[PDB]
């Protein structure tokens, strides 16, 4: 499901004047990264799982998706 | 006239609507057979409103297959009474038992009951304006004043009698007083009624009253093993065989008009229609079309034959046409011209084709009984049958007067059919008008509906012994007033013309003399009226009485609530009317303190008692109460159903819905659920029932 | 008003569960466990 | 009406979505405005009341100083003909 | 009045959108109607009554449902009068809301005419025996308004607080009750 | 006998108005729609593997 289309196509409180405003969100590449763990005071760093084992943490990666908002309009995000 | 092959019809293509109606024996209770008190619970589901048509139970003629034979008049008022007390017990009501009886009807129906009385012709004592119906309202006054003071369970039971002297048609005075019930606002639209009726054309009335909640009881006629043989030996059978007509508890029969709702509700959703199809439109015009394919008021159609399935070949003509409207044929009481005209038209474009293959059909069927064992020769196949039936019936060889007296007949009877819709839709729209002729035109001549013009006089309900002389023929002059007898066999009398001894009987085509056309002359109003008002001023004091109408009469029972309000308004504060509206009891209407009733007086029994039939002891009339009726004023009652209304559960499982398109059980009764409405697509009670 | 406040007060002490009015809550928002419920549900005595 | 407070809570879909009725906590903030409302105002005072959803942590009762905005506020709901038949009404008082 | 089967027609509701009536917001919440009652109750009694507030349905259901219902926002004006409480909306913050209100999509106002429209479809001007069957057909090209309107003047009771309370009423179940009116009332909505 | 029962229904039409009467949902859908959401549910949900 890579698209997510909102339009308004016309008389959006408009003196009868016809603009196809679109927006749409795109998403792309997947990135994955290297398990890291968020300090509570903000700082982030690379883990182990024996540091997860040991302080109760969990064993994951960061995900991160480009959805890109495009904008249309034709009558007819990193 | 009826025909039960309208009940055959119904059994053979809704044969779900049928039910045997559990005969109410002694209930077994640890060995007790205690005899049904009326408070114990009905197993055959609880009734709120019962209305008798006492045209089916004091009519010996209409059962002479036992012997009745009262030489006396008091075996036939305890026969009656006993009967209403089997009646009433097997149905158990519990708000009103309308005990309506036959009156004055209007002219149409006087015609059609003249015909019904000079073709029956004591039998022919059963009609109002007789000594016999005088007697027989103050016996049912009596029977309802000892039972609702007897029984302890009639406390909430309020007996409304309609006597021969109020003027109206048997099951026409049960229509007006459900549409004076309809008219108030505050009306229960759940409330069940019942009809205890024999013809087959009640059906449709409750179709009129557009009350799901309708049912009808009839007797079994599919099951009577009827026998004749001696008194004695049927002491051989206990069980299987008894007396099937005086010791045998005889069967009867249940027809919910709710199940046939839910019927026309699926044959009659036809395909691609220009305008939303609605169910009560639609069963509107289904009781128009039952009505057109013949009905007591007009004549019987050269074309429409009930038991050839005309009601079928109308159905399947509406479902053809319907897609080509832009409205529906009727709507609420009045007539929408240019659709039944297209209607009239399609059925004329299949006349000829219809008339062939009842040509080849009568020809098949009698080749069919070879095997198995004035002058006719109209020839209905052969061309031209039209003006040769016009030739023989009216004798006239003129085309342009044919031609105007066909315009005529289809004004009269468009005129007369919106007059029967307005009859059973709204009331009496008129008690003088009637039909002009002794036959119904073809529907061919059915064209320019919309050129034609309606209209109607009210008038005045007729004279009880102005009718009884219109009524009664030369043969039965008996309960005719020896006063009018001068004006009715005498040929003498200014209006001997109307009552000849011999008079033409047409065939019409027909099988059997049931169903024959009694030609008779049209009776003339005005010179028969001048007649009988030159010797009315002859009668006595009883016999003007008698040729008096009057009003309702209501009687209540002392243990009713409603009755010390009554007293303390009527009989304390001097009131002479008082306006009901809803009470406890569902009646509704205009009541006035009755000043011939005795408070402190005794009510008598008018039957000289027989022993063995249970003696009615003397009751003073300090433990009941009656009161003179009014309903509310007449009003324009549209065809749908009110709000509040509860459906039953649906009888249908997928399985006749499929067949009728491609070629106990007490349950189903009540207002099954607490929502008018019924869950489905999308709702917050369809989807949490669904999943 | 003062005596049916106090009939209230005794009303939620010895019923929770009173229909069309509101029940004895807590600080904590919790209702407060009258004694008609300790003798009725799971956590009444009772059922055990 | 009084059976909706029970159909919403004995849905089959979700049994369990709260542990305490809404329909009875409205009632009782419904009770205490009208409580606070009657307490807090006194006579012949014009005060403000304004819902600001951006907070959604309290409610804000405010005083009217402006004599004309006041004035605006009491013709607005009170018309000048009530004034007068509340006056004579004092009058007989 | 609404029968089962009319469901089964297919109805829209957006016909005759285009031109629907809205009357003025301000207009429309003044406590006009309400003093008037008043103003007859007390001269019928002759006696001041012991009601302490005075409002509207409305103002009073934003005030019950603000907890769980915090989309919305409003300003009310309360006036203290011989000892009574008035409370009604604030001008300036229904001009504004107004102003809001002209930014409002045609969708939305076609979903407004349709609550509206619905409301006229399920209803009668008449009790059902006095009405004519014109009246009940010709629903359907009933021009729609927020003007005309019937309402209820009704006293409740809070702890130890009378409360004198105008609601909108949409209908009534059948009839009218001379002795207990709000048992037979009915109202009227819309929802996805 | 399968072919001797299945003689009520004739061409496609009949036979999608037959599918979408016992299809669940709602009642009233009537024909003109009733045959889209029978195709509907002949197209997806049944055998959607295959296509």
């Amino acid at each position: 499901e890579p698209r997510l289309i909102l339009d308004q196509p016309a008389q959006h409180t408009n003196e009868k004047d016809n603009i196809n405003k679109r927006y749409e969100i795109r998403f792309g590449k997947i990135y994955l990264s290297r398990p890291t763990m968020t300090e509570a005071d903000g700082t982030t760093h690379a883990m182990f799982p024996q540091e997860a084992r040991l302080r109760n943490l969990t064993y994951s990666s960061p995900v991160y998706l480009d959805m890109e908002k495009s904008m249309f309009t034709s009558i007819d995000g990193n | 006239m009826g025909v039960p092959a309208l009940f055959r019809w119904l059994s053979r293509k809704y044969p779900k609507i049928i039910s045997p109606v559990i005969q109410d024996e002694d209930v077994d209770i640890d060995g007790e057979s205690r005899p049904t008190r009326y408070e114990d619970p009905n197993p055959n589901g609880e009734l709120d409103n019962l209305y008798l048509d006492m045209n089916g139970i004091v009519h010996p003629c209409s059962h002479p297959e036992h012997k009745p034979v009262p030489e006396t008049e008091d075996e036939m008022m305890l026969d009656v009474f006993a009967y209403t007390e089997n009646v009433i017990m097997m149905a158990r009501p519990r708000k009103v038992i309308y005990i309506a009886v036959d009156g004055v009807a209007p002219r149409a129906k006087m015609n059609q009951q003249r015909s019904r009385r000079f073709r029956s012709a004591d039998s022919n004592a059963i009609t109002p304006g007789t000594p016999f119906m005088h007697r027989l309202a103050d016996s049912l006054r009596y029977w309802a004043a000892y039972k609702l003071t007897t029984d302890p369970g009639w406390s909430g039971i309020e007996v409304i009698i309609s006597d021969a002297s109020v003027p109206g048609q048997g099951q026409h005075k049960i229509m007006s007083y459900v549409r004076s019930l309809r008219s108030s606002p505050k009306h229960d639209p759940n409330t069940t009624h019942c009809i205890y009726g024999l013809n087959a054309n009640l059906i449709f009335l409750g179709l009129a009253t557009h009350e799901p909640h309708f049912k009808i009881l009839r007797e079994d006629v599919f099951a009577q093993d009827k026998k004749s043989y001696s008194l004695q030996d049927q002491l051989r059978m206990t069980d299987i065989e008894r007396q099937e007509l005086k010791d045998k508890k005889t069967p009867f029969l249940w027809l919910h008009l709710n199940i046939l709702r839910e019927y026309l509700q699926i044959e009659l959703n036809v395909p691609g229609l220009s305008f939303p199809f609605d169910l009560e439109k639609s069963i509107d015009d289904w009781v128009f079309i039952c009505f057109f394919c013949g009905n007591n008021f007009l004549p019987h159609l050269p074309s429409l034959d009930v038991r050839d399935n005309s009601i079928t070949t109308l159905v399947t003509i509406w479902k053809q046409i319907l897609p080509t409207m832009k409205g529906y044929l009727t709507t609420d009481g009045y007539l929408n011209l240019p659709a039944v005209e297209r209607l009239l038209a399609e059925l004329a474009k299949k006349e000829d084709y219809i008339f062939r293959k009842r040509y080849e059909d009568e020809k098949r069927s009698l080749e069919n009984q070879k095997r198995r064992k004035k002058n006719e020769e109209i020839r209905l196949w052969e061309p031209g049958y039209r003006k040769r039936y016009y030739e023989t019936k009216f004798h006239t060889k003129d085309p342009q007067k044919v031609k105007k007296i066909a315009r005529n007949m289809v004004q009269k009877y468009i005129e007369g059919v919106s007059w029967v819709l307005l009859y059973y839709y709204q009331g009496c729209p008129s008690w003088n008008w009637y039909y002009p002729y002794h036959y119904a035109p073809f529907a061919a001549d059915f064209v320019n509906l919309s050129e034609l013009k309606i209209e109607f006089v009210e008038g005045t309900p007729f004279r009880p012994y102005e009718q009884l002389m219109s009524v009664l023929p030369a043969a039965s002059s008996h309960n005719l007033p020896d006063v009018f007898r001068s004006l009715m066999s005498d040929a003498n009398s200014e209006i001997i013309d109307f009552y000849p001894e011999e008079f033409p009987l047409d065939m019409n085509g027909k099988k059997v003399i049931w169903q024959a056309i009694p030609l008779l002359p049209f009776i003339d109003e005005n010179r028969l009226l001048k007649a009988v008002q030159s010797k009315y001023d002859q009668l006595t004091e009883d016999e003007k009485f008698r040729n008096t109408n009057r009003s309702e009469i209501l009687v209540l029972g002392r243990s009713h609530s409603h009755y010390p309000t009554l007293v303390k308004e009527l009989y304390e504060e001097g009131k002479d009317s008082y306006e009901f509206q809803v009470d406890s009891s569902g009646v509704s209407g205009v009541a006035i303190k009755l000043q011939s009733f005795d408070r402190s007086g005794v009510l008598r029994l008018p039957v000289k008692q027989l022993e063995g039939y249970r003696h009615y002891p003397d009751i003073s009339n300090r433990d009941f109460l009656m009161v003179e009726f009014k309903q509310l004023p007449k009003s324009h009652a549209k065809s749908m159903i009110l709000s509040g209304l509860i459906p039953h559960l649906r009888r249908l499982t997928q399985e006749d819905k499929d067949s009728i398109l491609y070629g106990d059980f007490k349950q189903y009764i009540g207002p099954h659920g607490k929502s008018q409405y019924l869950p489905r697509q999308g709702g917050y009670k369809a989807f949490i029932q669904i999943h | 008003e003062v005596e049916q406040l106090l009939q209230f007060h005794v009303a939620t002490y010895m019923d929770n569960d009173i229909a069309g009015q509101p029940q004895a809550l807590q600080k904590s928002g919790r209702p407060v466990k009258a004694i008609r419920a300790r003798l009725k549900g799971k956590e009444g005595r009772l059922r055990g | 009406t009084n059976d909706i407070p029970l159909m919403v809570k004995n849905n089959p879909l979700n049994e369990q979505p709260k542990k305490e009725n809404c329909y009875m906590s409205s009632i009782n903030f419904y009770g205490a405005v009208v409580e606070w409302l009657n307490e807090s105002v006194k006579d012949d005072q014009v005060w403000k009341l304004s819902y600001a959803k951006r907070n959604r942590q309290y409610l804000v009762l405010k005083e009217v100083t402006d004599e004309n905005e006041k004035q605006q506020i009491v013709d607005s709901a009170i018309p000048a003909w009530f004034k007068e038949w509340r006056s004579e009404l004092r009058n007989s008082e | 009045y609404l029968p089962d089967g009319d469901i089964d027609n297919s109805i829209d509701l957006s016909v005759g959108s285009k031109h629907f009536l809205l009357g003025d917001s301000v207009e429309l919440s003044k406590l006009d109607p309400i003093l008037l009652a008043l103003k007859e109750i007390e001269k019928e009694s002759g006696a001041k009554t012991k009601d302490r507030i005075i409002t509207w349905r409305g103002i009073m259901r934003k005030l019950l449902t603000l907890p769980y219902d915090s989309e919305e926002d409003f300003v009310l004006d309360v006036v203290s009068f011989d000892g009574q409480l008035f409370i009604q909306f604030n001008v300036p913050y229904l001009k504004s809301k107004d102003v809001q209100k002209q930014g409002d999509t045609e969708f939305h106002k076609k979903l407004q005419f349709s609550g509206y429209k619905f409301e006229k479809m399920a209803t009668l001007p008449k009790p059902w025996p006095e009405c004519t069957r014109k009246e009940i057909d010709s629903r359907a090209k009933s021009k729609c308004n927020n003007i005309e309107q019937y309402g209820a003047i009704v006293r409740t009771g809070i702890s130890r607080i009378k409360i004198l309370i105008g609601g909108a009423v949409a209908c009534t179940a059948d009839y009218y009750d001379e002795n207990d009116p709000l048992s037979r009332y009915i109202e009227l909505k819309t929802t996805r | 006998p399968c072919i001797e029962e299945g003689f009520v229904i004739q061409d496609k039409e009949v036979a999608l108005d037959f599918i979408g009467r016992r299809g669940s949902a709602a009642l009233g859908i009537r024909r003109e729609k009733r045959i889209q959401y029978a195709k509907d549910i002949l197209q997806k949900e049944l055998l959607p593997h295959i296509t």
